[PDB]
Order: structure tokens, then C-alpha cells, then sequence
């Protein structure tokens, strides 16, 4: 679990495959699948499937058309 | 005479009679008054409002806790959150009537007193009493073994009882709560658009919170999933029509309560604060103490938040040893259940603080017939 | 209704040709559903068309005009004014208050005066409110039939109440305190 | 190559090549279009006017800001109002040059993803960075710590920061801003019988804020002067020639600022904000942070500003401690000055995102590489 927050947060498994064999054992020693490599999935807001755009209090004092 | 149960806590207060099997009154601690001026004549406005009926109108009103992290800052407010509670939800005569309180381990010494004093002198009660949550919640079990965790609105303790006997040095306290992980929310809920700012819309995170949160059982794995499909997506209608919907904010608002570096701070995450608190008592007790885990409290109600608990704990405690994590479905109302317990035991009754007494010796006899 | 009467050929300019136009729209004007659709019927045939007797007796009819007045109500652009119509007006001013009263807002639209009095402009608010609002909302709208004297009938509730005979302003206030009392005594 | 940098803020663009002392280019953020009928043929009249050029004809022109409170509404707007940039001011290709884009903290994370989005293909600049504003503002300070409090026209936020270490658990943003002092300016207005409702007189209202407004040292003691004779009344020239006169609301449309509950909004001051985001920060920097306040934006440029804030926060701080304000005379240009400096270290350029790092990982790489 240290591994993969380091990964996710930081960026250790930024290289995705070229690292340094010496990060990749102790990786390999502690996952053994190897799936470490295909790096961390990550949420994109870009397409937004659910937008909603909400007018609450405060957005709601100041707005055009 | 029947005995009056009281559970003041941060965020609900919880009423009743001794000897019921649920509290009668549930309301929030919560004191409002209006913030726009007023222009109809004829209805009539109170200056202030408490609780239901301040939740109803919060479109025109500031809502103010009366307690913050455990202790009562404001006290006007909670003389009025106790009138209610004494006349408009129990409909009681408090001079006819011991009452029995609670508060959370290492508060104080000054807001027991205070609360003593208010008791003996506003309402004039018979008698009254002092307890700890958890020994309630230990109570409320129907075990005299075990660690219990009760984590409320703005406290979260350890509090180690083995045979009737607590280790004072082993207890732990943690002001990470839920209205820490309701302020969380307020903070990531901007990431997708949607700003909270107001106190009235402080009350709706919170109803979100409640209903479409969960502890995931690993937390990477889960964010994993969350941001490869839309399956942990789910839509919540706000008061007015419109709809949210909200991905990994699910599972990443009560993440704070097992790694408390998220909002800030330094603590070690409420597994973490149970390990500590086992470890410091004697050796010949923790096989005892790892089998008997008793959550209790409003935070505690997250959906598998108790499999999430014991997968840490076997993670950190020694492989020989059992762990089981004690969740019954009513733990919500343990420390209500198990004051009015308390209260019905005959030999509780010898354990009253009566007015003779705190009147020779004053507000002080708190720290004496009380733990 | 002056400005576009001219694309008939009748010109009123004086005071009192204001006052005979000024009945003409009380007496023939309504709000249309569909401005769109009802400009086509207009042009279309002449079912439309009424006529009006002139003081003098000379004979006027009218047709798209009917409904080409009132409809300034909901676009201001006809009189070259860049603000937004009634209905967007009155959606802006929902959305500027806390979002626990908005329900209730919606529900209780209540109007009032003369010029609220056209047949079927309580609809057309009530259409344009539904289709700027929440699919959710319940849009309900309060048109009481003698809403042309609905302020007058309010200050006779309000000056007939007990607890208002305190909030009057007296001579004897007004000597103390000047013109600048009613500022701070009223709102 | 040179770097470029872009300052979008809400109100005001700034742009300029880095390395240089200040922006060249500073036009108005409005995108306008005719609202009559154009009835002589042969001068080909264009569709939008974007930048001076609409300030200068929005006689016959509706004006549309693209930003506000911060966030892009309309996309675009602000394509056109980045191509204008680019080209008719700066007169330089963007797909040969770095450029450097800001934003305020706390913003929707869906915002810069668009920006990067644009920029990477619209333009196809080589590279470009996202940061805070605020961040920006302590470069051009020549400090590396203090508490800074940013305040433009759309956003009002602090950040602090202490020997380069940010607390991001006591970032504050507050939505008021210059543009909701202008609204509340018309709204005042209206009692000397000043009627000001389209969008071409909402400048004029503009240009009166910033030409006569003033922060009173004790709002109560300047209303007194103010009714007591016509000491503080000045004159203003309309663009036609008719002429106004305003009195109490020079200093009245600016104490918004401090007193939010003006314009309906429930939070607090300025000056309580700054004084809470400090306090949620460690104990053993509060006094670097009392000593070290960094005020910039548009907004922090009327008269006696700096007074106002020493004496309310020397009120809320302890007696031992001092308060420094430090209002350097070229703060409405700090956020740029600062992005310059930023753009020009060497140490710097390791951190833009490439167009061969974009393509890679999508528009979510702004995530990580930036703050
Ligand atoms: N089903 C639920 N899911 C998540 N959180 C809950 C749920 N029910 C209650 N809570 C949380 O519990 C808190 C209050 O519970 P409680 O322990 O009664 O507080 P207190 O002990 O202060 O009275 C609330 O702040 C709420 O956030
Ligand atoms: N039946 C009607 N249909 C359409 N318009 C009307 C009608 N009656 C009155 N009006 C319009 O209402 C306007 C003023 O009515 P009223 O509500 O009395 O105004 P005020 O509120 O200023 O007293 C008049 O100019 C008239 O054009
Ligand atoms: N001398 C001044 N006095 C008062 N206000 C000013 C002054 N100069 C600029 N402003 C205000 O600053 C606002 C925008 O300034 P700026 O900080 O450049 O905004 P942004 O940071 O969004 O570019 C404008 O709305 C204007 O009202
Ligand atoms: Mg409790
Ligand atoms: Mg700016």
C-alpha cells in the first residue's frame, strides 16, 4: 500500500517502465503481477458526464444571460 | 421519581427518560437567529430559534453550535438548548426529575464545573451525575471487557476498561470528528463546481455526507476504480431541484479519520490511536482488550467502516491474536442507552450528587463523585 | 402603441390622442402564448382584427398590434432598453436569495397593478418561469381577480392592525428630528 | 526564446514578455457586440469588438466580461479575447514562445483543464504552467514569507506561506471583489437620483469608484463628518457633460470589504479572514506571518486602504506582537511582475509542461506538475 500512495500522490512510477531497475525489484518484490507499470489511473474533469452547474448562494448574486 | 437521561453532544442532543429502551427526543444543537430585517407586522418573530424549528427556517437564519470540539464555548445557548429540551420535547418539570449527563474524556475542568453549576441553580434539578461516554457505551454492550471507540460530532476517544477497570493513562483523545469531515466536503466538493459557503448550506453537505458516504475497504484500489468507470457515481437532488452528482468525493471525505494528514494535521489515524492506546496497558489484558472492540457514535454509522477498522488493527497487532469489532445496529444512541442503564441500577442510586451536597461543598464536587 | 399605430396611417401626437391610446390598449390588447406562432396567425387571416369607435366616430381596427404591445413586457428590446424582460427579472430576483427559500419563492408568485391585468399574461409568466426553472419545481402563480387595487387593499389591512398604531410617525417627532426621520423609521 | 506571461485575471489582462520590468500590454477583459441596427452600408461593420476597442464604441455595444469570480464562463469569449492577446497586442506567434497562465486557489479543477486544452491545441504553444496567484505575488515582494491577501476585481483570497512552505489547509477565498463594490456603488446611486442600468454605464460607475472612493480610518466618525457639513462631497464630469456629485458614498461603497453583510453576504471582513487564515496555521510561525502581510490586486488601491487594515488587525492580534503592511506602489501589477520572475529563473525551466508531456498523459497532467 506505501508503493502505490507514493505512486498516486508523488509520482514514483512516473517512468511507467523505464525506471531504474533498482526501483523496479523492490516493486516487483512487494506487487508481483507487475501492474505497476501501466502507471496510476487518474479522474480527467475534462469531459464531465455528470456537469452540473449550480447556482447556490453566493453564485447566485452575481451572473450573465 | 423517574430519571432523566440528557446526552448533550456536539451535534445531536439526545433525550429521555431512564428505564426506556430509546431516547424520546432527537434534535440538533443547533441556536439560530434571523439575518435580514423584518418587514411584516402582525406574525410575530422570535429572536432566536432552537433546534427543529431552527432547522426549518435556516434559509433566513445563522445557525450556531453551541459546543464546538467537546466543550461548551457559547453558554447562553446552551441554557436555551436545555430550556427546550427541559419544556417543549420532554415536557418535564426539571425539580421533580434527577437528570444525568455526559461529556468526553480529558475536557475541562471548568465546563463540568460550569455545567454543575447551571444545573444546581437555573433549573434547580434534585440531584444529577456526571459520566464518561464510553463507560456508557460499555454499558449500552452489556460487557464489562473491552476498548471502546466512540466517535461522535467533535470528539473522538480510546477509552481501555478491563473488569470494571479503566487504565486512565492508556486514554486517548482525538478532536477529529464529524464536523471536521462535513468541513472536508465543503473544501472538495469545489472541485467539481459546487461551493458551500453559507451556514444554512453547511446542514445540506451534511446531509450528503450521511447519506452517499462509505469507508473503502482500500483505499488506492477504490480510487482506482472510481476514476477508470462511473460505477461509484451517484446523484444527490438539493433543496431547490437542482442535481449533484459526486465520484470519489464518496469514499475520500471519510478517508480523513484513518490518515488525519489530509485536513492538516499531525495525529495518527484512529486505527493507528487504537493500536496506541491497547499497547499502553498491561500485557496480560491486551488478548482480552483485541477481542472486544465496541464502536459507538454517529461516525461510526459510515457503511464498512468496521471491516476497514479490523483489517488495520489484524494489520498492526500480532498474527496470533483475534480481532473482533463489535458494531450493533444501535450504536448510534449506545451512550443514551447505556445512561438510562445506569440510571436504573439500584446501586447507582447511592451515586447521585444531591443539591445538600453541592451546596456545602459548591461546584466543586464534580471532580469527586463524578470520574 | 403610439410608435407602431403609424403603420396604419393613424397618428395621435397631442395629449389627449395619448389618453384615447392609452384606452385602445386597455380595451383590445392581450398577451399572446407563442409571440412566434400568434404573429403568424396574425398574418395569416383576420381573426385577430377588432375595431375601436374614435371619439369623433371615425372607425379604427388593428390587428398584430394587439399583442405586439404587451409583449415589450417581455422583451424590452422593442423600445431599445438592454434589459432583460419581466420574466428573467423575476427569475434573477429568486436567485439572489438563500437556496432554502427557493422552493417557496417559486410557489408563491403573486401580482399585482394595472398593467398585470392583460388576459393571459399570468400564463405567460407562468410558461417562461417553468422553462428558466428546475424541472422539479412546482411554478404556481397568484393573479387575484382584484389585483388592480391590491396596494390600496394592503394598506387598508395595515393601517386597521393593532400592533401598527406604534410605528407611526407624529408631529412631534418630525419637530425633533427634521425630514431626515423617515429614513430611520421607515423602510 | 522569450517567455510569455498572462495574467487573465477577471477585470484586467496583463501580458508581457518575461525578463521585463511591467506588462505591455494592459486592455479591459470585455467582449462586446452591437445592439442596433447597422443601416449604412460600406463600412462593413465587424461582429465583436474585443479589448479598447470596445471601450471606446460601447455607445452602440452590449459588454459581456468572459471571466468572473475567477472561473471562464464563456469559452468563446475567451478564445477571442487570448487571440486578441496574442496578436493584434503583442504582435508575436504563440507557437514559438513558453507561456505562463495564473489562477486563483480553490478554483473548479474542470477551469484549468480547458486552459491547458486551449493553449495545447488552439495555439499549440511549446509549453506553459499554471500557477497561483497569490504564490506570484510574493516573487515580485522579494520575500519567501508572509501572508499575502490577493484582491482583483472577481476574487478575494489569501494564502500563507512561510520560508516557501504553503499551508494549503488555511488557503482562504472569498467571491467579493471589485466588480461586486461597482454593483453596490450603482445601487447606492440610485438615492441622489443617479440611474445607471446599462452595460456601457457600468464603466462610467467604474470610473467613478476608482477616481473618488476612499477607505475610511473609523467608518463611524466619517459618517458623522459626512452628515455634519459637505466637506466630502467632490464633483464628476459625465462622459455627456452633466455633472454629479456623491457624499458619504466615497467611503461607503469600499467598507463592503470589511462588512460583507451590505450586499447580503454572510461571511466576514477581510480583515477577519486574514486574521482566521493565519491562526489556522502552526503557533510558531504566526509571528513571521503578523510581520510579513503582502497586500496586491486592483482592489487594494484606494486611499488609506493600508491604515485600515494595521489598526483592525492590531485590534484582533495580541498587544506584543507587530503588524507590518507592506503596500508596495506598484501592487495592482505584482501578480505579473511576479510571474516574470518566476519565467526567468533557471531553476524554473524544468518545470513547464511540453507539448510532448501533454499528448502523454491528456489534459489531467495540470493536476500534478502545478499547484
Ligand atoms: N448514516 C450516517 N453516515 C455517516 N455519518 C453519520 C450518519 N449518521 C450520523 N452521522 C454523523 O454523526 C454525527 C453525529 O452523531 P452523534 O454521535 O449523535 O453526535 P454527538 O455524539 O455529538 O451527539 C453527525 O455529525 C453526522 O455527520
Ligand atoms: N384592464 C386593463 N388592461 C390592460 N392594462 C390596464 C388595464 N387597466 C389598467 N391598465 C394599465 O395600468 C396602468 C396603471 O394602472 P394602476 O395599477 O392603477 O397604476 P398604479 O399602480 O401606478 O396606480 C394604466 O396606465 C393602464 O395602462
Ligand atoms: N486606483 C484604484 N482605486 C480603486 N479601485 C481600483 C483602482 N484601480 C483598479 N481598481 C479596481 O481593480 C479591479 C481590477 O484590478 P486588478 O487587480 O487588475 O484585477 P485582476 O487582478 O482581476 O486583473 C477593477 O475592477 C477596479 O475596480
Ligand atoms: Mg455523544
Ligand atoms: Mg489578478
Amino acid at each position: 500500500e506505501i508503493a502505490l500512495q507514493f505512486a498516486r500522490e508523488a509520482g514514483l512510477t512516473r517512468l511507467k517502465g523505464e525506471t531504474d531497475y533498482v526501483l523496479s525489484n523492490v516493486l516487483d518484490g512487494l506487487i508481483g503481477d507487475g501492474s505497476w507499470r501501466a502507471g496510476p489511473a487518474y479522474e480527467s474533469y475534462l469531459n464531465k458526464p455528470g456537469v452540473d452547474r449550480v447556482i447556490t448562494t453566493v453564485d447566485g448574486l452575481h451572473m450573465q444571460r | 421519581t423517574t430519571a432523566l437521561v440528557c446526552d448533550n453532544g456536539s451535534g445531536l442532543v439526545k433525550a429521555g427518560f431512564a428505564g426506556d429502551d430509546a431516547p424520546r427526543a432527537v434534535f440538533p444543537s443547533i441556536v439560530g437567529r434571523p439575518r435580514h430585517q423584518g418587514v411584516m407586522v402582525g406574525m410575530g418573530q422570535k429572536d432566536s430559534y432552537v433546534g427543529d424549528e431552527a432547522q426549518s427556517k435556516r434559509g433566513i437564519l445563522t445557525l450556531k453550535y453551541p459546543i464546538e470540539h467537546g466543550i461548551i464555548t457559547n453558554w447562553d445557548d446552551m441554557e436555551k438548548i436545555w430550556h427546550h429540551t427541559f419544556y417543549n420535547e420532554l415536557r418535564v418539570a426539571p425539580e421533580e426529575h434527577p437528570t444525568l449527563l455526559t461529556e468526553a474524556p480529558l475536557n475541562p475542568k471548568a465546563n463540568r464545573e460550569k455545567m454543575t453549576q447551571i444545573m444546581f441553580e437555573t433549573f434547580n434539578v434534585p440531584a444529577m451525575y456526571v459520566a464518561i461516554q464510553a463507560v456508557l457505551s460499555l454499558y449500552a454492550s452489556g460487557r464489562t471487557t473491552g476498548i471502546v471507540l466512540d466517535s461522535g460530532d467533535g470528539v473522538t476517544h480510546n477509552v481501555p476498561i478491563y473488569e470494571g477497570y479503566a487504565l486512565p493513562h492508556a486514554i486517548m483523545r482525538l478532536d477529529l470528528a464529524g464536523r471536521d469531515l462535513t468541513d472536508y466536503l465543503m473544501k472538495i466538493l469545489t472541485e467539481r463546481g459546487y461551493s458551500f459557503v453559507t451556514t444554512a448550506e453547511r446542514e445540506i453537505v451534511r446531509d450528503i455526507k450521511e447519506k452517499l458516504c462509505y469507508v473503502a475497504l482500500d483505499f488506492e484500489n477504490e480510487m482506482a476504480t472510481a476514476a477508470s468507470s462511473s460505477s461509484l457515481e451517484k446523484s444527490y437532488e438539493l433543496p431547490d431541484g437542482q442535481v449533484i452528482t459526486i465520484g470519489n468525493e464518496r469514499f475520500r471525505c471519510p478517508e480523513t479519520l484513518f490518515q488525519p494528514s489530509f485536513i492538516g494535521m499531525e495525529s495518527a489515524g484512529i486505527h493507528e490511536t487504537t493500536y496506541n492506546s491497547i499497547m499502553k496497558c498491561d500485557i496480560d489484558i491486551r488478548k482480552d482488550l483485541y477481542a472486544n472492540n465496541v464502536m459507538s457514535g454517529g461516525t461510526t454509522m459510515y457503511p464498512g467502516i468496521a471491516d476497514r477498522m479490523q483489517k488495520e488493527i489484524t494489520a498492526l497487532a500480532p498474527s496470533t491474536m483475534k480481532i473482533k469489532i463489535i458494531a450493533p445496529p444501535e450504536r448510534k444512541y449506545s451512550v443514551w442507552i447505556g445512561g438510562s442503564i445506569l440510571a436504573s441500577l439500584s446501586t447507582f442510586q447511592q451515586m447521585w450528587i444531591t443539591k445538600q451536597e453541592y451546596d456545602e461543598a459548591g461546584p466543586s464536587i464534580v471532580h469527586r463523585k463524578c470520574f
